[PDB]
RNA sequence: GAGAAGGAGCCUGAGAAACGGCUACUACAUCCAAGGAAGGGCAGGCGCGCAAAUUACCCAAUCCCGACACGGGGAGGUAGUGACAAUAAAUACUGAUACAGGGCUCUUUCGGGUCUUGUAAUUGGAAUGAGUACAAUUUAAAUCCCUUAACGAGGAACAAUUGGAGGGCAAGUCUGGUGCCAGCAGCCGCGGUAAUUCCAGCUCCAAUAGCGUAUAUU
């Protein structure tokens, strides 16, 4: 996208916690609100259990999507200030 | 690149080396060597600065005692490879002379530095040895096996 | 140092074992190797070597030998020396030249041929085969400073 | 512990005679150089109020310590001619 | 001229050259083995060491810097015991000395 | 190009949420939470930093002690005692955190769970910490050691390369006063609260 | 203040003596015509081994500089001054190899004890006074008339008299102490006036080697009597 | 008395994936898997491993198939 | 080369039109008891509310200035931080016994190939640096280094990671459909936390003191 490689965003109201099966990237999707622009734009997180710490109004940081909802484009790295995968691998905490 | 995967795991196994790193920085300097192999050839035969050259550094080759002191020409120069590098380098030593039954061991005895050459007690492996100094590597005074304190477990033995 | 009776220090580059080392009054050494066919002047305090290296080069011309090993050692002043080998050769050396100065070959001469009485036991005792004489050579020198 | 004294000088205009000093503890521990002092009183045939010794710097590989050793004519000649470190380092 | 100096050292020169022990050149534990030319320079620290035996401070960040800047722009490589230049200019000043 | 990148780059680090500012013309005075381990001179900080503003020695400073320290801006100094309840509160109260640790002894349980807490409820606008009690240690190599890691782990802890300072001894019963004071520089150069959605909605 | 990067050639300075270099003292001699006298002692001769060193034994009267004692720590000690250093009973004159460095040569009292002097300029003073300046800007009242410009004078160097002199002679033996060929020992075999300025002289060594040198960097020092004991 | 942190939280490791000695000395590592690698060699190929015993000879002592041929067909 | 808030004038000295001073004008701007009075530099931190290199020490050497051997020196050198690179290299070595009988490999696969391998077995050996460290040394004083006495490895420890492929599951949960299927996956199950000790620490692969991912791209 842009110009930038990574972006920022506030996450707007998730969609797909009504997701019926556990996994589906219809869970995975969250909506995203791109700062530099104020787009609505869609983006990933690599697990649900992580979602789960994707909470509304928290700083989000987005970044591309490289390999069911085939070609969504963005993922989401670090939360808060802290990356995902710290988050989920459990090293430190959200700090909001 | 299987072939290089299994190439430099058998340059490994064969000398029991620690990472690809190692391995790939000898390989470094190969490539330096062959590179002043291909130039002096680039110059033609009986020119003054392909003589000298070519003598010096067969002499620096002969004198690490890499290439044979039989074959000492610009052709065996391009003809060495990284089992010959390994060859002089120094854990080898300690296996084929007899003091470390298996390369392993080996490596631990540079670590807690028993082996020396000439004066000092060497700590790094890949301390690249000498053709003149090569027989001159033995035991340090300092080692149980060398002599000096007969070691840690003995005192703790005998206590 | 027998003064205090303690080790004080080594010096290694010899790719045999020494065979012989002959000193004189000042701080230094020389020290023959065999097989190597090697002396070395040892600059002592310093701690430094000099290498020299012999190569050894009305008769049969195979009972000539080179020189096979390096025995024997005599250091005659600060400056020149002379070295023994086992093949009969006699060498006068400098510090200040590479090359010896002067060697002769069968310094004591040939050995004596065997018999054929102990060489075969054929009730024919035949010299058409014979081995050749290896060159009685130097089992130890002296000189006096 | 024995010792060579190599390079000795008389400096008469300084009033000190300086050795390059080379002392040798062969698998003994380091050298405390206030008993230096004190040998070589006796060394040198001086007192060790008048002689006072500086670098001290042992080999690789234990044994050795080359040092400097100097050697007043007088330990007021030394307290004329001598560094303050070097002097409240022996001690005065 | 420096290959022609190392071959009119040993190859045409009779005087045999004094080499140094074998473990004396040995720099850090094994991480360095002394080349001649900084061997000599070492011999040249410790003579003026010992001329009027002072003491040195080893060498300050400067003086380190610019050695080291020397070795990361220098076409020069000291593999084991040997120094391997590259071989540009001072073979081709080989090549002029030898049309002189 | 490549600065068209950097510095799309920095504009992107540049940005945050949008949230709304509520601090007045007058803002009140800021607060610093002091907060450490028992046995840690918490005291003994507030003593000396109280002196360096002041002036005026206080041989038992309690309670919130405010101070003005620039024609703009002003604090309350104020320690945490032992226990976690009034932790709790400084914690939910707080706007720029001093946290204090002890060195030779490595970490207390009461710093890393304050230090958690205060992770949770939010980041306020700044945190630093002070390795104290120093002088207990023989070997410069071991003090040397143990200010890299604690270093490291403070780090990751609370975010990439933080601001950790030292302080040496205890000099006249009192502190170093070069090393108060190059601290008191670096905290009196203030910057403003960080929005937190409490203390922008609520009084307190 | 100045580097020992800077500081010139012919007086010698090792790798190890930091980056500066004293400057020397404003006196007879020349600023680049000087080897200052701790630069002779401790850093050429090596008899002391600090700045302090220096300094506390030129405090004390024990080192004479033409017969005068110096106490200056960097005073001009430029050519052929001798030195007299009486606990070691030694003195010392300063000249040059033929590669143009300075040399020190030890000697007794007895060649010390004078001055082979290059003249200067010849004047008449005030009361129409004869006076002499030589090279190391000495004053010499009422001298023989004969010495005018490019002679030399040996000095008593205890009363400062005329002892001698050597004329100016194309075919005496020189010493170069100036240009790209400083230092260099041989006969004055012929001279070009250039009349309109820097004036010349052609100089063949002792092993036939000419080479042009101004009268201005010339230096006599005997037709061959060699006055002043060269080093062998 | 005072209250330690434990190696946990000086060293917050949590929720990663168990691990063995083998993996954690890469010396090792390529040792074994050097080792068994070889040991997998000695399926396929034949290596050469020293002469008949020195007891002396003692027969094909694993079987010999006859109608097998190994010879690469030039 | 030009300047020491801005123009103008003056003052010492060997050397200044010092920017050292005085005077006026201008312009700020300090204390005040209201009558007065002195004065104009660099360095640092922020510069969004989110960030990353000492506020170290000495003139010890070299050098410089003075009534002057001593005094002072913003040169100089000493020390601290470091995955930005780059360098060397630990996180183990080795038997003996017992026991199990497959281990592995593939063009061509309901088919072939080759022979000692493994075991979470029991035990024996040595080896020790990292840490810790008495000192001595070093040094302006320290530190580092060199030495160096003494402690100092049995796994559950003196705890190596990041990355990807894949296997096995419930009295658990959910989406389909002409019964058992099939998928999605699944930290959740009945109980139960001082309870449970299980794939008992599963297998593969790569780089391992490092390594990924986005973007630009060559």
């Amino acid at each position: 996208f842009g110009g930038s490689s990574h972006a920022k965003g506030i996450v707007l109201e998730k969609v797909g916690v009504e997701a019926k099966q556990p996994n589906s990237a219809i869970r995975k999707c969250v909506r995203v609100q791109l700062i530099k622009n104020g787009k609505k734009v869609t983006a990933f997180v690599p697990n649900d259990g992580c979602l789960n710490f994707v909470d509304e109004n928290d700083e989000v940081l987005l970044a591309g999507f490289g390999r069911d909802i085939p070609g969504v484009r963005f993922k989401v790295v670090k939360v808060s200030g802290v990356g995902l995968l710290a988050l989920w691998k459990e090293k430190k905490e959200k700090p909001r | 690149e299987a072939a290089r995967l299994d190439s430099e795991l058998k340059l490994v196994g064969e000398y029991g080396l620690r990472n690809k790193r190692e391995v790939w920085r000898v390989l470094l300097t190969l490539s330096k060597i062959r590179r002043a192999a291909r130039i002096l050839l680039t110059l033609d035969e009986k020119d003054p600065k392909r003589l000298f050259e070519g003598n010096a550094l067969i002499r620096r080759l002969v004198r690490i005692g890499v290439l044979d002191e039989s074959r000492m020409k610009l052709d065996y120069v391009l003809a060495l490879k990284a089992e010959d590098f390994l060859e002089r380098r120094l854990q080898t030593l300690v296996y084929k002379l007899g003091l470390a039954k298996s390369i392993h061991h080996a490596r631990v005895l540079i670590r807690q530095r028993h082996i020396r050459v000439g004066k000092q007690i060497v700590n790094v492996p890949s301390f690249m040895v000498r053709l003149d100094s090569q027989k001159h590597i033995d035991f340090a005074l300092t080692s149980p096996f060398g002599g000096g304190r007969p070691g840690r477990v003995r005192r703790k033995k005998a206590k | 140092s027998l003064d205090e009776l303690a080790y004080v220090e080594t010096l290694f580059g010899h790719q045999d074992e020494i065979l012989d080392i002959d000193a004189l009054g000042q701080e230094r050494c020389v020290s023959v190797g065999a097989r190597d066919r090697t002396a070395r002047y040892w600059k002592v305090p310093e701690e430094s070597q000099l290498v020299f290296r012999g190569g050894g080069e009305g008769m049969d011309p195979a009972s000539a030998a080179h020189e096979g090993s390096m025995d024997r050692v005599a250091m005659i002043d600060d400056d020149m020396f002379v070295t023994g080998s086992d093949n009969g050769d006699l060498a006068l050396w400098s510090i200040q030249r590479k090359k010896p100065l002067h060697v002769i070959a069968r310094a004591h001469g040939l050995e004596p041929p065997i018999k054929l009485e102990d060489y075969s036991a054929d009730e024919i005792p035949d010299p058409s085969i014979i081995p050749a004489p290896q060159p009685r050579g130097i089992t130890a020198l002296r000189t006096l400073p | 512990v024995t010792l060579r004294t190599r390079k000795f000088i008389r400096n008469p205009l300084l009033s000190r005679k300086q050795m390059v000093v080379d002392i040798l503890h062969p698998g003994r521990p380091n050298i405390s150089k206030d008993e230096l002092r004190e040998k070589l009183a006796t060394m040198y045939k001086a007192q060790k109020d008048q002689v006072s010794v500086f670098g001290l710097r042992t080999q690789y590989g234990g044994g050795k310590t080359t040092g400097f050793a100097l050697i007043y004519d007088s330990p007021e000649a030394l307290k004329k001619f001598e560094p303050r470190y070097r002097l409240v380092r022996a001690g005065l | 001229s420096a290959t022609l100096d190392e071959f009119i050292a040993d190859e045409v020169s009779t005087a045999p050259i004094a080499e140094p022990s074998i473990g004396t050149n040995i720099v850090k534990r094994g991480r360095g083995l002394k080349t001649a030319a900084e061997r000599r320079m070492e011999e040249e620290r410790r003579e003026y060491e010992e001329t009027n035996f002072v003491r040195l401070p080893k060498e300050s960040k400067k003086e380190r810097a610019k050695r080291a800047r020397m070795e990361g722009r220098s076409g020069r490589m000291n593999f084991g015991g040997e120094e391997f230049r590259e071989l540009g200019e001072g073979a081709e000043r080989i090549s002029r000395l030898t049309k002189a | 190009a490549r600065q068209a990148a950097r510095s799309h780059d920095i504009k992107e680090k540049r940005l945050h949420v949008p949230l709304v500012d509520r601090l007045p013309d007058e803002p009140p005075p800021r607060l610093v939470v002091i907060v450490g381990p028992p046995g840690v001179g918490k005291t003994t900080l507030l003593k000396s930093l109280v002196r360096r503003y002041t002036k005026e020695t206080m041989s038992d400073p309690v309670g919130p002690i405010t101070v003005v320290t620039s024609k703009k801006q002003r604090l309350t100094f104020i320690e945490c005692p032992n226990e976690l309840e009034a932790m709790i509160d400084m914690a939910k109260v707080a706007d720029i955190v001093l946290l204090m640790i002890d060195g030779n002894y490595g970490f207390e349980m009461e710093t890393m769970e304050f230090l958690n807490i205060l992770a949770n409820t939010g980041m306020p606008g700044n945190v630093f910490g002070i390795l104290t009690h120093l002088d207990l240690f023989k070997k410069p190599s071991a003090l040397k050691d143990a200010k890299k890691r604690l270093k490291h782990r403070l780090w990751t802890e609370l975010y990439q390369g933080a601001h950790l300072f030292y302080l040496s001894g205890v000099l006249n019963g009192r502190y170093p006063d070069r090393e108060i004071h190059n601290l008191s520089r670096f905290l009196s150069v203030m910057k403003n609260p960080r929005p937190l959605v409490w203390r922008n909605t609520h009084p307190y | 203040h100045q580097k020992r990067l800077s500081a010139p050639s012919h007086w010698l300075l090792d790798k190890l003596s930091g980056a500066y270099a004293p400057r020397p003292s404003t006196g007879p001699h020349k600023l680049r015509d000087c080897m200052p006298l701790i630069v002779f002692v401790r850093n050429r001769l090596k008899y002391a081994l600090n700045y302090r060193e220096t300094k506390a034994i030129m405090m004390q009267r024990l080192v004479k500089v033409d017969g005068k004692v110096r106490t200056d720590i960097t005073y001009p000690a430029g050519f052929m001054d001798v030195i007299t250093i009486e606990k070691t009973g030694e003195n010392f004159r300063l000249i040059y190899d033929t590669k143009g460095r300075f040399t020190v040569h030890r000697i007794t009292d007895e060649e010390a004890k004078y001055k082979l002097g290059k003249v200067k300029r010849v004047q008449l003073g005030r009361g129409g006074v004869p006076f002499l300046v030589t090279h190391d800007a000495r004053t010499i009242r009422y001298p023989d008339p004969l010495i005018k410009v490019n002679d030399t004078v040996k000095i008593d160097l205890e009363t400062g008299k005329i002892t001698d002199f050597i004329k100016f002679d194309t075919g005496a033996l020189a010493m170069i102490t100036g240009g790209r060929n400083m230092g260099r020992v041989g006969v004055i075999t012929h001279r070009e006036r250039h009349d309109g300025g820097f004036g010349i002289v052609h100089l063949k060594d002792a092993l036939d080697n000419t080479f042009a040198t101004r009268e201005s960097n010339v230096f006599v020092i005997g037709s061959e009597k060699p006055w002043i004991s060269l080093p062998k | 008395g005072k209250r330690q942190i434990t190696w946990q939280i000086q060293k917050n490791k949590g929720l990663t994936p168990n691990r063995k000695k083998e993996q954690r000395n890469p010396r090792v590592k390529k040792r074994k898997k050097y080792e068994e690698k070889q040991k997998k060699l000695r399926s396929v190929k034949a290596v050469y491993k020293g002469g008949e015993g020195p007891g002396g000879y003692q027969g094909e002592l694993s079987g010999i198939k006859t109608n097998l041929v190994k010879s690469v067909k030039l």
